[PDB]
């Protein structure tokens, strides 16, 4: 009674829509009316990621071309695209848009007739009337300019800093590895043997001066070798004298490798402290004015000289700890000020770099390697004395490099922030080449503007992700990717209903369709160098009933963006203020699911919920009542409510570092929910008892079928065990834990070492599968594949014996045990919230 | 190069539209790839201001006075700052060399309807200020290659 | 060939100090009775 | 400019010139003593507490750098005793109730100022009262975390 209607308009949902990796959703139903919303206490949602990876076993996104004629079937009110859901009326000669109502004419070009059920008869036979992610070939109507190559432009520092934690050395060889991998976005991968990878390629290292590589061959036909033009006007940029400080790298194919291989030789004696990385990002910008493109820009410290230098006032800067004089600790209120940035200049760069198409990555790496410039600045006056020595070697943290200050570089742009803290070579090498090559080489757009609409009756009220903002609605990229996830809120226009007799939630006039829908409509230039239109329509019927709407929740995207909303709420008033409604908002979701749920003899079990892989959540709903369905969603929901509260991002202060939390807030904002579920929820395994979990035939490690992983370890202390080793995984790092009592004939065959003793976190990353055991090959078989089942192959592994000072960041990412930030586990923290409900 | 005394000192600046200031000392670690600053040739520059950008300018505080037991060789009639633009013929004969066949023509467009953008003036005044900060009341000749009309920035005549 | 993976990839800032400091002090002798590395 | 001497420049900036003092006396710098054994030989001693890389300065007649003068010493904090390890956290204020937890993080200090990083010690936590101590663990990294 009253379900099997609701069930065949979930039908309609799955069958129609854009697909869940391309658009995932909070709730799969909407409320009806403003009331009913507050009362839901969860907020409403979509993640968007418009160039999403297609699972294999999946469709592709389908091309859409409309002829000579030249015209893409817009509406002409809100100008939405065509999708499936509009309504055909007078035998398909007018089209009824299914967000604004409006009832458009049908082109000549588009005359085709109806079915017996409204429908048109051709709807499977063109694309875009049965698909809900569709790429339409743009006119050009479209296009301001002609289609600009993909384009890079890499600035490396060079300073005495940067060149001894080796980040010049690192960076040119993740640089020259990921242009000649062959995966190069703009190559033409559709094999005829000619000569036009039309990439561009320039380069850029910086110090106190900014230096510049020419790297164009002569006119004369000759190999001319590469120059370096030093520029030290660091006030008033300009360009030194060449036409070949941006060249075509599959005609420089020589010149591009050979001066990358002689930079880290050639800044190799510099000894130099400052740097001026704001005019470097400057001078960027002026080799690309005519094209546009990407700064992947390696950055180790703010830039001290040179244009575009942020002080702060009150001495704020020694909260991370430089100074020993009791004045900086014992204000917690000014402590959101660190988090902001702190001057006007970086939005109004990011600002014009939108305006020239033009994104910036960052990749800030620090040092750690006792830099002498923290006590060598000239001194004059007064003291003296006494008493030395023995102990304490230096537990060196990460300087403070103002991360957010230089945020919107890449905020602002669509650009992505890659933090390393206290670089080495040993540690960090090879996660930032891993980076480089996934960066580069990973499916891209370019000059991209993006709009999201939502039909009559809804707007939107907070926008995530790594954009600018134009006019109200206008979504701008310089650069668009395939990690790219913008997230939207959506609520009730309470203004739109007080004009007539239209107040149902749009319903056209052919008699009751109450359908609320989302379109996300990506307006790009793809590495081929073809303007494409990239579709996504998604729907939401509405529901008067609250037991419908509860039921069909994604606890997964309902999380998320409660710590989309937490990020903000902290942003404004205080990181404590954040934490309380993460809490608060716990306890009325829950105090729903408990008014819902008619089964009053569950709440006493304190247990964990069946915990599936991260994407198979909506599968185990077809032997278990709705009641146990909604109570585990919930507690999934206080489980990863629970994560974020003992993760980086809600941490107390003096156990995170102020541009530690900057980095977890702005992966945070900006990754999908199956990267932020992974951070809020690590993901645990067993690796000491690999010979146990296997078949009778042992089925072959390749990857080709699945290297085999079983269990998924809970998160408290007591399924531990010493004889044990076990790899924990939080979407940013691997920490590998080793107990003092593991096997030495285990020891032998991963890491080829004797003891426990001839072990160190620095080179036993590397070490793992060295020996070609069959043991340590397959525990290096677990951690490529769980290297590789994410988007990006890039997460360093720091290996932990159990009686080193680094255990504390495994033992911290246990959510189920209780930490130094919060002394709850998950038992008493379903009790504080059901009280509290 | 060869006429001049092997003992004599030596620097070379190019100048088309932008002046170039070569690199010819540094260790033996460098020699392959030669270096130049560039100065923009069509604006005002102090003495005091090159000085600035070249870090040839005395510092305030530079007193640590003969107080390095241990320098390895190292020249005490010019200043690490300012050895890096003037070196001594013999020592840097090869890069000097192959600065020469190098040197072709100033690679910026040239309109068939204009002059090309020469920053003679400039070119004067860089080698004047590097000069005074390495050179004080010492042997100095400033051997000026000019091949016409000045065009742009101080000094320039049509 | 797995001996040149992993020299090549450790600063000499990782050798555990006097393996470094052997190598800096032969490096001088060597550049003193030959004639900046030489 | 910040914290040389202030005061022993207007003492020595004269120091008649033929034993001129040469070094400007830093913020903390010593006098280390330099006991002659008549045999050519010379033991000096030294004390410097702070947490730094200090550089040792030797100079022949107070004129000229000796040696590879500066030397660096990795001077580091020292030998843990009472007084000045301190505690922080929610542990010296208001507890949970219903007993959930608490903690009282102790971070142990040398004999003057600085932050010993090497565990290892044993702290006696007394529980009198209705509070009884659950753990004492170490942190290993000059922290401890008492429940």
């Amino acid at each position: 009674s009253t379900g099997s209607a609701a069930q065949q308009v979930l039908q309609e949902i799955q069958q129609f829509n854009s697909p869940r990796y391309f658009t995932r959703a909070s709730v799969a139903r909407v409320p009806h009316s403003s009331s009913l919303q507050q009362k839901l206490h969860l907020p409403i949602g979509l993640f968007i990621r418009p160039l999403a990876p297609i699972r294999p076993g999946s469709p592709t996104v389908p091309s859409v071309n409309f002829g000579n004629c030249g015209v893409v079937v817009r509406c002409k009110r809100c100008r939405t695209y065509i999708n499936p859901f509009v309504h055909w009326e007078a035998h398909g000669r007018r089209w009824s848009c299914n967000l604004c109502g409006y009832v458009n004419d049908t082109p000549q070009f588009y005359m085709r007739g109806l079915d017996e059920k409204g429908k048109r008869e051709d709807r499977f036979e063109r694309a875009e009337l049965s698909m809900g992610s569709v790429e339409f070939v743009a006119p050009a109507d479209y296009m301001i300019r002609p289609p600009q190559p993909p384009a890079y432009l890499f600035l490396i520092d060079v300073s005495a800093t940067a060149v001894a934690s080796g980040l010049v050395e690192s960076a040119c060889a993740g640089i020259r590895a990921a242009l000649t991998s062959g995966k190069l976005p703009g190559c033409t991968d559709s094999g005829a043997g000619r000569g036009d990878s039309r990439t561009m390629v320039g380069i850029v290292t910086y110090d106190s001066a900014v230096h510049f590589y020419a790297l164009g061959s002569a006119s004369g036909g000759g190999k001319r070798r590469p120059q370096v033009l030093v520029m030290p006007e660091i006030d008033d940029v300009f360009l030194p004298l060449s036409d070949d400080l941006f060249v075509n790298f599959a005609e420089n194919r020589d010149a591009v490798l050979e001066a990358l291989d002689t930079i880290p030789s050639l800044w190799r004696s510099n000894g130099c402290i400052d740097n001026c990385m704001g005019s470097a990002v400057k001078a960027a910008l002026l080799v690309m004015k005519h094209v546009g493109g990407k700064i992947l820009l390696f950055a180790s410290f703010p830039p001290t000289v040179g244009a575009l230098v942020t002080k702060r006032s009150g001495g704020l800067a020694g909260a991370d700890g430089a100074g020993t004089d009791g004045g900086s600790r014992q204000q917690p209120d000014r402590e959101v000020e660190l988090l902001k940035p702190a001057s006007e200049a970086y939005q109004q760069f990011a600002q014009q770099l939108t305006q020239s198409q033009v994104s910036v990555d960052l990749f800030i790496a620090p040092s750690s390697c006792a830099s002498p410039a923290a006590g060598n600045v000239p001194p004059t006056g007064t003291y003296a004395g006494g008493k030395p020595g023995s102990g304490a070697p230096g537990l060196v943290t990460a300087p403070y490099c103002d991360l957010a200050t230089i945020l919107p570089l890449a905020e602002l742009t669509g650009g992505e922030v890659r933090y390393y803290s206290a670089f080495s070579r040993l540690q960090h090498s090879q996660q930032l080449e891993n980076d480089i090559v996934h960066i580069i080489t990973r499916t891209t757009g370019w000059e991209a503007v993006m709009r999201i609409r939502v039909s009559r009756g809804w707007k939107i009220s907070a926008r995530h992700g790594r954009f600018f903002l134009r006019g109200t609605d206008l979504f701008v990229l310089p650069t668009v990717n395939a990690d790219s996830t913008f997230s939207i809120l959506m609520e009730l226009d309470e203004q739109a209903g007080a004009g007539g007799p239209g107040n149902a939630l749009v319903t056209p006039p052919s008699g009751g369709d109450n359908v609320v829908a989302v379109q996300a409509a990506l307006l790009y230039t793809n590495s081929d160098g073809e303007r494409r239109i990239r579709v996504h329509t998604f729907c939401m019927p509405v529901s008067q009933n609250i037991q419908d709407i509860v039921s069909s929740m994604d606890p997964e995207v309902v999380t998320c963006l409660l710590i989309q909303q937490a990020i903000d709420q902290s942003l404004r008033s205080k990181i404590a203020d954040g934490r309380a409604f993460l809490q608060t908002s716990c306890s009325q979701l829950l105090s729903v699911l408990h008014s819902v749920g008619s089964s009053t003899q569950l709440a006493a079990s304190y247990a964990l919920p069946s915990l599936p892989h991260y994407g198979a959540v909506a599968a185990a709903s077809a032997g278990n009542p709705a009641g146990g369905a909604l109570l585990e969603a919930g507690r999934l929901v206080a489980l990863f409510i629970l994560g974020v509260l003992k993760s980086n991002a809600f941490r107390p202060v003096k156990e995170v570092s102020t541009d530690k939390r900057v980095f977890s807030w702005s992966r945070l904002l900006a990754l999908p929910v199956d990267r932020i579920c992974a951070y809020v929820h690590p993901r645990m395994l067993p690796l000491h008892n690999l010979s146990n979990f296997g078949g009778p035939s042992d089925r072959v490690l390749d990857g080709q079928e699945e290297v085999i992983l079983p269990p998924a370890l809970r998160l408290t202390a007591e399924e531990m065990t010493q004889d044990g080793a076990y790899l924990l995984e939080n979407g940013e790092e691997m920490l590998l834990w080793i107990g003092r009592s593991i096997s030495p004939q285990w020891l032998a065959s991963v890491f080829g070492a004797h003891s426990l003793d001839c072990v160190h976190p620095d080179v036993a990353a590397a070490s793992i599968g060295d020996s070609q055991d069959p043991v340590g090959l397959r525990v290096r078989a677990v951690v490529q594949s769980v290297q590789g089942e994410h988007l990006c192959n890039a997460m360093r592994l720091l290996v932990i014996r159990q009686g080193d000072p680094s255990e504390q960041k495994f033992f911290a990412q246990l959510m189920e045990d209780r930490v130094p930030s919060l002394l709850l586990t998950f038992a008493e923290f379903l009790q504080k919230v059901d009280m509290r409900s | 190069l060869a006429l001049m005394p092997s003992d004599a000192m030596v620097g070379i600046i190019t100048y088309g539209a932008m002046a170039m200031l070569h690199e010819l000392g540094g260790g033996s670690e460098n020699v392959d790839v030669m270096k130049a600053h560039v100065f923009r040739g069509n604006k005002e520059l102090t003495s005091t201001q090159i000085q600035q950008q070249l870090g040839l300018a005395r510092s305030a505080n530079a007193y640590v006075p003969a107080g390095g037991p241990g320098a390895p060789a190292g020249s005490p009639l010019l200043r690490p700052a300012a050895a890096r633009f003037i070196q001594p013929v013999g020592e840097c004969e090869y890069k000097l060399t192959s600065i020469l066949e190098e040197l072709r023509r100033d690679s910026w467009p040239v309109p068939s309807d204009s002059r090309p953008m020469r920053c003679t003036g400039l070119a004067l005044s860089v080698a004047l200020a590097v000069l005074e900060a390495a050179w004080y009341q010492l042997p100095a000749r400033v051997l000026l290659f000019v091949g016409g009309a000045c065009t742009s920035g101080p000094g320039q005549v049509v | 060939s797995l001996f040149l993976e992993r020299l090549k990839r450790l600063s000499l800032a990782d050798f555990p100090c006097t393996f470094r400091g052997l190598l800096y002090l032969l490096a001088d002798a060597v550049d003193a009775q030959l004639r900046h590395v030489t | 400019e910040e914290d040389y001497d202030s005061d022993a420049e207007r003492l020595n900036q004269y120091r008649p010139p033929a034993s001129r003092a040469t070094h400007r006396r830093r913020k903390d710098t010593l006098d280390g003593y330099v006991y002659n054994h008549g045999d050519g030989t010379y033991t000096v001693h030294y004390y410097c507490t702070r947490a730094a890389r200090h550089s040792i300065y030797v100079y022949l007649n107070d004129q000229i750098l000796v040696g590879d003068s500066p030397y660096r010493v990795n001077v580091t904090p020292g030998s843990t005793d009472g007084e000045n390890c301190e505690a922080y956290g929610d542990g010296t204020t208001f507890f949970a109730l219903g007993g959930d937890f608490s903690e009282i993080v102790i971070q142990a200090k040398d004999a003057h100022g600085n932050k010993v990083k090497t565990g290892g010690d044993k702290f006696t936590v007394a529980a009198s009262g209705a509070a009884k101590i659950v753990e004492i663990t170490d942190m290993k990294d000059g922290t401890y975390w008492v429940k």
